[PDB]
């Protein structure tokens, strides 16, 4: 019973672990979407001028 | 007699006229005061 319990635990673990890791890897691509964003606004400033 | 005779025109606007030149030669300016510069943009 204590081998069989412990094991559920570690199971638990690497779930948590791996969301966690998923999740701060996905906060990333914003930088580059940021990039575009701006780099669009100031394509219409010149598209203005 | 409240009036006088003012300056005549015609001086003051050739007074303007050449300075409005030199401000353009002051300012590196096209005659036409334009700016010569392209005037380049980007961010």
């Amino acid at each position: 019973q204590f081998g069989s319990t412990l094991l559920s635990l570690l199971e638990r673990k690497d779930s948590l672990s791996f969301d966690a890791y998923q999740m701060i890897q996905s906060g990333d691509l914003y930088r580059f979407s940021i990039d575009l964003q701006q780099q669009d606004i100031d394509i219409n400033k010149a598209s203005l001028e | 007699d409240i009036f006088m005779y003012p300056m005549n025109n015609e001086l003051r606007g050739l007074w303007d006229r050449i300075e409005n030149r030199i401000y353009n030669l002051r300012h590196n300016l096209t005659l036409d005061g334009k700016e010569i510069n392209m005037d380049l943009y980007d961010s």
